[PDB]
């Protein structure tokens, strides 16, 4: 009989389809069965929808379209590899969103719309095309941990979705400790701010989380640093300049509030 | 024997090493595409396991030393003059199992692929050479398809020395496919690489073909055959006249095309000589018709402009007069009675001759034959005698098309084959000798 | 068919005009050779104008073989007669050319130095007759490409020739061009000596100054009387002209001499600067042949032609446009209609895959190469190859992706990245919205609505080379989307009424090409949101005529499709869900 | 075809087994339709075992029991919810020992001479977890402190002991009905 | 430095100032033959307004002498169109221009 509906035309067309004919190409046969189960569940679009639904006041539209177009533009530079003309973009984008009212009015809308996570991203991107090569490009990482630290900083909840990737930035803490003029513009910068002031996210922090840090300290006072040497530094056995700031974080880390977290 | 040792005294394995290389190639021959998914699943995991080993104990290296060490030999000749003539014999042949080999070692191996990037640079210096152009570019291929951290390698004098491979060895589509590689791998784009490409490759419009819409051209001649012979009846002057009623100058993106003027045909032949039957060419596009179009006379797809009182393109109720002078062989126009100040002269004159008028989508051009078909606006010039005059008696005087084929239903049209010749034109008389 | 003889052939595209098949062939079941075609069979005749082809290696006449050049020898090209001395061997003249041109100047100027020879402009290349070959037979010089004769008996007089005499107002003759495609000499008139091909082979040095258009022959160490000037921008192709009276016929060589910088300076761009001459693969003997085959157009221009009257003369018009997309072969300075590539299938293959090069230099949001491939890649070349019923399948899969990564993968692309995060405002237009339009719970057509929810913007920028402003860089060039939308449409419903017919001659060869690139397009346009309202109503019914029949004919859905036009059909009808699902999304904030 | 193409994913070698979502959604909808489910009659019961039996072969006649093998092996000992949805739809399958699926997958097993399988095995009975007295002394200071918390059920402690009891859960249905075979082969 | 050529004649009494929004046709090409732009391929008009420097000198001064429904040849040596660095891409370095202008319509 007569479909009079979208979900039940797909329901039977894939389902012909796949009874006519083996089908012989694997992307063919997901997107059917993928298609066949939206159609059956509907409700999980819904369910998978929602929380990506936010609403703004009429006065905010323009401004929410600014901002969103500047975060597609952040985005996009995924896609393409990391160079000179991508650092001054994703620079300029970060600005904007910094400059835009809707960031600070509406930061359930950015954690929703994951933006922390594209910066993420793209400082993954660069550590791995320049990490142990010396960081290239160190400006744009810079202003990337600037962001997130201010992101940190706007909303306490942004604190824990920041927290959340905790594990990747502590692996990635020895960036550019070294190098000054970029103090608070590391990935370590990045993880005190993460759990910078908040007593839940101080006890939810583990104890593996800390031996990185006890370990890259340890790798400081034993061994000198390479790039000081490099550079003609008179060669003393220890790191003072990179085991300060492990130092730094592990005081983050231990003291909350005026309080000692004893645990 | 680069240390120039005596061939006795020298050991070198010819043989055994063409034997083993095929023995190796066989080893990490891909899997067939026949095979079900499971068998196909465990071939590859086979090689890539074997790939891992040979890379771990270095068996790289090894290959790059001995490709190395080949290269210093300029050809086979010189090979087989340094070691001998098995050796020249089998020189090329061990390049490429050796390339083969390379490529099968680090083909789909990400792992591989990283570790030949202090190579690659090294690769791409021996690409110019004949000997070793298609396994180096196979090599590179697999590289740059495999290893995102290849591309961070490439600079524009390797990008430059792949574009010029084109140039020197001739379109491949090989070479496309590698320069494709370096513009987006893994889904990634790399901007640096696709400004250079680009801008290395693309303003020079020498190497890639070139694409461009052109208007059709059609032709338009009369029935008269005018020619040039010894001894035969045959008026030497001639003389007609074209008005263009109306003309647009852009019906489409292209400028509109229309030109007038005359033809020869190669030989006697009836068929005009020297130009495609259709297309975009038209009356002097070549060096069998001479066409003027207002500001420019045309012969051999060669425009020279030529100056004229109010010069203009061809436009509505204009009145051409061209004028034809076979005894000396001259082409002379005259726009609105005034004389163009251009002629051509010292023509091929071993052919007929007749007026033709080339053109695109929009004309209304008007063939002005002189006596009765047409009236003559501008009265000819002294001597020249009027195209209608050339008729034969029993024959028609009328306009058709230049070439065989025009529009019409395919089941209608009439395929034709070679005409005759048409000596019989030009009368000569050849009187028995008595 | 011979001299003289007319026929035509019918293939019964329309089988009324079969006059005699009823009789024979109907009941024992022989179909119409086009019984199932919508377009006519294309037909190709066989080439009166001789064309310059490389030599076959299969040739059993002409052989050709590359020697290389030693340190004390100059790189080589010998051409013998295999067949000679053997029966059917043919004693005819065979006209020989180089497969690169020496362009001359755009304009004309009014121990050997090294500054000297880089400076200098003057390139030479030579022949070597073999001793024994009649060099009254052998002809050398240097040919353009309009040469297409192939008279059995060749001589300099033949050749054609015209002059261009320009002169001023009062009529003096200020300036006179002689043009001719066919500039060469012959080596038994450059016997000044007598017997120079005697006692050793004969060699004549052609010299060309492209700095100023002279071209000159040394025969024998002096430089003989024939010399031709030729006009600014004239591409010479080295020719020799021979009927082989031995077994070795001749030998081009590609050396210099002193003050002359050698050929393949000239030829190739990058050894412009190399004093040391070369031989690349690129460079090889082509020889004139008939053994091509040419293309008839699908369709003619419409011309009318009358006597109007006595006075008015007769009358010739025509007022209907045409056009072909003409492919430009650089090194030979040929131009072939692209549609004669269907039987080329090297020339398909690399401009295929030149195609793809185009869509990956601007892949990926290159805006500013996007606006360089403009140049090269006009709007209308896009559409015409959007339209035309006769392109290769490749040809045609290339060209739709150029026309959607050039302009509209990008907004494509943006448009996808923001599809599953509604940000919808709460505004008056937003309040009205409702989960179905009346009060009977029937859902409306997917996509057909009011949609609230923000959207990126689409902005655009025209793609001008005149403009010296580089922000026009930004943004992807404009296109007329309006146009491109409606002849998508229109081509899609074709589509859909010819394979409802399974015909033989789908678009492109195959019906993945006919259909995957074209719903590609489709895709495309609707994911970028050009379509309104009731074209979207049209191309929902070309879907599905049952489904979405606003409240015989079969949609897309049910015509028995390829599986990556599956994949594509799938990809709509995954579109189509994610717009219900935003539109329930904007319904359930209205409601809020 | 759903099946098979699941099973060919499993089957191609990765460095790690991907999460896919369709495999996360037709698995558990698999799982549900086995099972489909305060005296009841004999007759009854015994009519709820047979409609349970050819629910299950509905599945393990098209290639269930080898894709829900090839999945675990190719877990490679990797805790995470492609093998937890796994070890589910082996247990819909093989809920009141089925025999029939029993021999299956040891047939595969024996056959395909599957190490990894026993290894991934291994390898989510290491990373199952156990009561962590740490993460409930940190839990219970949260509370304490007052802060609000995300979890009621403090999921912290014992991260996963569904993934635990359905692993044992599997184990123990591979061997029930004292399948001597396959507890020899264990 | 640029070179004008009448193909059509114009009222021969309009000529463009100052403030004034040239529109046009070009359809520029290289010397050697081959086209590189067209503002008929895209088929809008091409506005440009006077003395600054929206386009090229050359192009400039050829606008300027031109006259309102003149079409003209404009030929464009490289030291007024595009200089030695060329265009890139587009335009090769040192590359004379032929530009067919039409000058539709003054404001």
């Amino acid at each position: 009989k007569k479909s009079s509906t979208l979900q039940q035309l797909i329901s039977e067309t894939m389902v012909r389809w796949a009874q006519e004919s083996v089908i012989e190409d694997p992307e063919l046969v997901r997107a059917m069965f993928v298609l066949l189960h939206r159609q059956y569940d509907g409700i999980g679009g819904l369910v998978r929808a929602l929380p990506k639904t936010y609403t703004i006041n009429g006065v905010s539209v323009e401004d929410t379209i600014n901002l969103l177009a500047s975060l597609g533009q952040i985005r996009s530079l995924l896609s393409v590899r990391m160079g000179k003309e991508e650092e001054k973009l994703m620079i300029r984008g970060l600005g904007d969103i910094m400059n835009n009212k809707v960031f600070y009015q509406h930061p359930n809308l950015m954690r929703a719309l994951g933006m922390h996570e594209t910066v993420m991203e793209v400082m993954v991107n660069v550590l791995g095309g320049g990490e142990s090569k010396e960081i290239t490009f160190p400006k744009m990482v810079a202003n990337c941990c600037r962001f997130l630290c201010y992101f940190c900083r706007i909303s306490r909840q942004n604190q824990k979705a920041m927290f959340d990737h905790l594990s990747y930035l502590l692996e990635n803490s020895s960036v550019g400790l070294a190098s000054p003029a970029m103090r608070g513009s590391t990935p370590l910068d990045v993880a005190a701010a993460s759990v910078m002031d908040n007593n839940e996210l101080a006890l939810a922090l583990r104890e593996p989380d800390l031996e990185k840090v006890v370990r890259y300290l340890a790798g400081c006072g034993l061994q000198s640093c390479q790039m000081l040497v490099s550079k003609g530094y008179p060669d003393i056995g220890w790191n003072p300049v990179e085991g300060e700031r492990y130092l730094d974080f592990l005081r983050f880390a231990v003291f909350c509030n005026g309080e000692s977290v004893e645990e | 024997l680069s240390k120039k040792a005596k061939a006795s005294t020298v050991d070198l394995p010819i043989e055994s090493v063409s034997l083993s290389l095929q023995d190796l190639i066989g080893y990490f021959h891909p899997p067939d595409e026949h095979l079900e998914h499971e068998d196909k699943q465990n071939r590859l995991r086979a090689l890539k396991n074997r790939q891992n080993l040979f890379q771990e104990e270095g068996m790289i290296n090894l290959v790059l030393e001995c490709i190395d060490r080949l290269h210093v030999y300029s050809s086979a000749a010189h090979f087989a003059d340094v070691a001998g003539r098995e050796a020249g014999e089998s020189w090329k042949s061990i390049l490429n199992s050796l390339y083969e080999l390379l490529a099968a070692l680090i083909r789909g191996n990400r792992k591989n692929c990283a570790q030949f990037s202090g190579s690659l640079d090294w690769l791409i210096s021996r690409l110019e050479r004949l000997e070793a152009s298609s396994g180096i570019l196979e090599v590179l291929h697999c590289v740059l398809v495999e290893s995102p951290e290849a591309l961070n390698i490439i600079k524009e004098g390797h990008i430059k020395s792949i574009i010029s491979l084109l140039d020197k060895h001739g379109r491949n589509h090989k070479v496309l496919d590698v320069l494709c590689s370096l513009c987006v791998c893994h889904g990634v784009a790399v901007r640096s690489n696709q400004h250079l490409i680009c801008d290395n490759l693309l303003p020079g419009r020498d190497l890639l073909l070139q694409t461009r819409l052109v208007n059709h051209v059609s032709s338009m001649r009369p029935n008269i055959f005018l020619g040039v012979s010894e001894g035969s009846a045959q008026y030497k002057k001639w003389y007609y006249e074209l008005m263009v009623d109306h003309t647009e100058p852009f019906v489409t993106a292209e400028a509109t095309h229309l030109r007038v003027g005359w033809a020869s045909t190669e030989g006697y032949s009836p068929y005009p000589g020297g130009g495609e039957e259709w297309g975009g060419n038209g009356v002097g596009d070549d060096l069998f018709s001479y066409g003027f179009d207002g500001l420019h006379l045309w012969s051999g797809c060669i425009a020279r402009t030529v100056s004229s009182p109010n010069q203009h393109l061809l436009r509505t109720d204009d009145v051409i007069s061209c004028c034809l002078d076979l005894s000396a062989p001259s082409i002379s126009f005259r726009i609105n009675g005034q004389p163009v100040q251009g002629m051509f002269e010292n023509f091929n004159i071993d052919g007929l001759f007749f007026p033709v008028v080339s053109f695109s989508a929009g004309i209304k051009v008007r063939f002005l034959l002189g006596g009765r078909h047409g009236e003559f606006k501008f009265l000819p010039p002294p001597g020249y005698a009027p195209c209608y005059e050339a008729v034969l008696p029993k024959e028609k005087l009328k306009v058709e098309h230049s070439r065989e084929y025009k529009q019409e239903r395919t089941y209608t049209r009439d395929l034709l084959g070679p005409t005759v010749s048409l000596t019989q034109a030009a009368f000569t008389p050849i009187p028995v000798d008595t | 068919l011979g001299v003289a003889q007319v026929g035509r052939m019918n293939f019964g595209k329309d089988v009324s005009t079969l006059k005699y098949f009823t009789i024979c062939g109907l009941q024992e079941g022989y179909e119409p050779f086009a019984v199932n075609t919508n377009r006519d069979i294309t037909m190709w005749l066989s080439k009166r104008l001789p064309q310059f082809l490389q030599v076959p290696s299969n040739h059993e006449h002409i052989e050709v073989t590359r020697i290389d050049g030693t340190i004390d020898s100059s790189p080589c090209l010998k051409v013998t007669q295999k067949s000679f001395g053997s029966q059917n061997s043919n004693t005819d003249i065979m006209f020989y050319r180089l497969s690169m041109p020496i362009e001359c100047a755009e304009v004309f100027s009014k121990r050997d130095d090294y500054d000297f020879l880089m400076q200098t402009s003057t390139y030479y290349y030579s022949v070597r007759i073999f001793p024994g070959q009649e060099p009254a037979n052998v002809w050398v010089g240097w040919i353009t490409s309009d040469f297409h004769q192939y008279d059995t008996g060749f001589d300099l007089d033949r050749v054609r020739t015209v002059t261009v005499t320009l002169g001023d107002e009062k009529g003096k003759v200020h300036e006179s061009i002689k043009r001719s495609n066919c500039y060469m000499v012959c080596a038994g008139e450059s016997m000044s000596p007598g017997q120079g091909r005697n006692n050793n082979g004969l060699e004549i040095g052609c010299v060309v100054d492209a700095a100023s258009g002279l071209l000159t022959f040394i025969a024998n160490g002096k430089e003989l009387s024939t010399y031709y000037q030729v006009e600014p921008s004239t591409k010479l192709f080295p020719a020799v002209f021979a009927q082989a009276t031995s077994p070795n016929v001749f030998q081009f060589e590609l050396g210099r001499i002193k003050n002359v910088m050698p050929l393949s300076a000239g030829l190739f761009k990058s050894e412009h600067k190399n004093p040391v001459p070369q031989c690349p693969p690129r460079l090889h003997v082509q020889f004139l042949s008939h053994v091509l085959w040419s293309r008839m157009p699908n369709q003619f221009l419409k011309v009318d032609v009358s006597r109007i009257s006595e006075r008015q003369g007769w009358l010739v018009q025509c007022l209907d446009p045409l056009q072909f997309m003409s492919l430009h072969i650089p090194e030979e300075n040929r131009s072939v209609d692209i549609l004669e590539l269907t039987e080329q299938e090297e020339l398909l293959k690399f401009h295929y895959h030149t195609l793809r090069l185009y869509s990956a230099v601007c892949a990926l949001g290159n805006h500013r190469v996007a606006h360089a491939l403009c140049s090269h890649v006009d709007e209308p070349q896009l559409l015409y190859a959007i339209e035309n019923k006769y392109m290769p399948g490749l040809l045609r899969a290339g060209y739709y992706d150029l026309l959607i990564d050039i302009h509209l993968s990008s907004y494509a692309t943006a448009r996808l990245m923001m599809n599953n995060e509604y940000i919808v405002p709460m505004t008056e237009e937003t309040k009205s919205i409702t989960l179905f339009p009346d009060e009977n719970k029937k859902h409306g057509l997917p996509g057909i609505g009011l949609s609230t929810s923000l959207r990126p913007r689409m902005q655009f920028s025209s793609p001008s080379f005149v403009s010296i402003s580089n922000e026009c860089y930004q943004y992807s060039p404009e296109f007329p989307l309006d146009i491109l939308k409606s002849k998508t449409i229109q081509m899609l419903t074709e589509a859909v009424k010819e394979g409802s017919l399974h015909a033989r001659d789908p678009v492109g060869g195959t019906t993945e090409f006919l259909f995957v690139p074209l719903i590609k397009l489709f895709y495309t346009l609707l994911i970028m949101g050009i379509f309104h309202n009731e074209d979207l109503k049209h191309i929902l019914q070309l879907i599905e005529p049952s489904v979405f029949k606003e409240a015989p004919k079969e949609g897309l859905l049910q015509m028995k499709l390829p599986e990556p036009v599956k994949l594509q059909m799938c990809l709509l009808l995954q579109y189509l869900c994610d717009c219900q699902v935003r539109h329930r999304i904007e319904a359930i904030v209205a409601f809020s | 075809q759903l099946i098979l193409l699941f099973s060919r994913t499993a089957l191609t070698e990765k460095c790690k087994l991907e999460e896919d979502f369709l495999y996360m959604a037709y698995a558990d909808i698999m799982a549900k339709s086995c099972h489909d489910e305060e005296v009841k009659s004999f007759e009854e019961k015994e009519m709820e075992k047979q409609k349970l039996l050819y629910q299950q072969a509905r599945l393990h006649d098209r290639g269930a029991a080898e894709m829900v093998l090839q999945t675990i092996s190719a877990s490679k000992g990797e805790t995470g919810p492609m093998v937890a949805a796994t070890l589910k739809l082996g247990i819909a399958i093989l809920n009141g020992g089925n025999s029939t699926v029993q021999q299956k997958m040891l047939d595969y097993l024996k056959e395909k001479k599957d190490v990894g399988f026993f290894q991934s095995l291994a390898g989510l009975m290491q990373s199952c977890s156990v009561l962590d007295l740490n993460a409930f002394e940190r839990q219970n200071k949260a509370e304490g402190l007052g802060m609000v918390t995300e979890e009621g059920s403090g999921e912290k402690v014992l991260q996963d002991d569904e993934f635990t009891c359905d692993l044992f859960r599997f184990l123990q249905l591979l061997c029930e009905g004292h399948n001597s075979d396959f507890q020899n082969y264990l | 430095g640029v070179e004008i050529e009448t193909i059509s004649p114009g009222d021969g009494r309009t000529f463009p100032k100052k403030g004034q929004t040239c529109v046009v046709h070009y359809t520029g090409m290289l010397q050697n033959g081959k086209k590189f732009d067209s503002s008929r391929d895209r088929n809008k008009p091409f506005k440009f307004r006077i003395g600054k420097q929206e386009v090229i000198k050359g192009f400039e001064e050829g606008a300027a002498q031109m006259s309102l429904g003149q079409r003209a040849k404009l030929t464009c040596t490289p030291d007024v169109a595009y200089g030695a660095t060329g265009h890139p891409g587009v335009i090769p370095p040192n590359a004379t221009l032929i530009f067919d202008v039409e000058l539709l319509n003054l404001e």
